[PDB]
């Protein structure tokens, strides 16, 4: 999962960071190396909204050669994928809990980015959502 | 930046980038008060928060 | 990652469990349910041999319909894939730690299953090996 | 019966490693696991598969 970042340089001296897929994700930085650092921070934050608002996260547009991009950590990507599966199944958070066999408290923090992600918990949650989470390559 | 964080838009929960929501509309931006905030940021942000 | 499990009826009753891909994984059960539960524990246990002896872990044979199978947890599958990439690079654990910017102690604990798995750390170590770990949703 | 089977394994020089899951057996470069249920009967095809896997044919 790699989000292409658009960086439009502003004449004021530096660059302005945009993401064609994530409208909330907006920041900038004054140099190329610095602007990409802010890009990761800005995008990961913008994700919080969708978990809060229980709405689908737009997956990245496919990469074109020479694109700048931010590679999202697997810890974030797993629950980004988890959120989307939860919504389109239309299952309740409580109904998911019975199928998982865990109480609401630990199902909740699956749908939040500000805690450690235990990948097996995400995989198990995906299974109950009728989805299949797997790892490839390496 | 004193102007940006003011009337209308709600600055709620967050840690790094601020999460500002305005009656169903959403946008982030850096906090870093001493750096100069760019105009293209302000236009993207005001446009993100005032169109559907 | 799903390893197909061979359930063999025992004339005395119950089943013997074998794995066509993992010769070490040998166990039994009094019922199909007991056998499959034992199958998972026996497969995961057998993986320790390979981490200890620094030998490639055979990847699963393709599933045939009506196969019994064990789906391995992502916390384990990530390290199975990491071990195979590490062994095939032939670089040392000290060099891998140098490449990641972490102390050797944390690199060593990646090659044993009796720890929590931090998925991002596995992702970085894979990257240092010239490999890329990805998540797949159905 | 599994208890005595593991005692026989140990008689023959097989090493039983410490653990909390299946028992880990090593013998002259060969490796096998085995359930950790000493009071369970070792089923005959399992006992034969282990001896074959370990070089005790």
């Amino acid at each position: 999962m790699r989000y292409p970042v658009t960086l439009t340089p502003a004449p004021e001296g530096g660059y302005m960071v945009s993401f064609v897929d994530i409208p909330e994700a907006l920041t900038q930085g004054e140099t190329v190396a610095e602007a990409m650092e802010a890009a990761k921070d800005a995008l990961l934050t913008a994700f919080d909204f969708y978990f809060e608002d229980n709405e689908l996260i737009p997956l990245p547009s496919p990469l074109n050669s020479h694109d700048h991009f931010i590679e999202v950590p697997l810890s974030v990507a797993s629950k980004v994928l988890l959120l989307n599966a939860f919504l389109q199944s239309e299952i309740t958070q409580q109904e998911l809990a019975r199928r998982i066999g865990k109480p609401k408290q630990e199902i909740t923090r699956l749908f939040n980015l500000h805690h450690a992600t235990k990948i097996d918990a995400v995989q198990l949650a995906a299974k109950a959502l009728g989805k299949e989470l797997s790892l490839v390559m390496v | 930046r004193r102007w940006l964080e003011s009337q209308g838009v709600d600055v709620a929960n967050g840690s790094n980038h601020l999460k500002l929501r305005f009656h169903g509309r959403r946008s982030v931006m850096p906090r870093h008060p001493c750096d100069e905030i760019k105009e293209p940021l302000r236009k993207a942000i005001l446009k993100q928060l005032g169109l559907s």
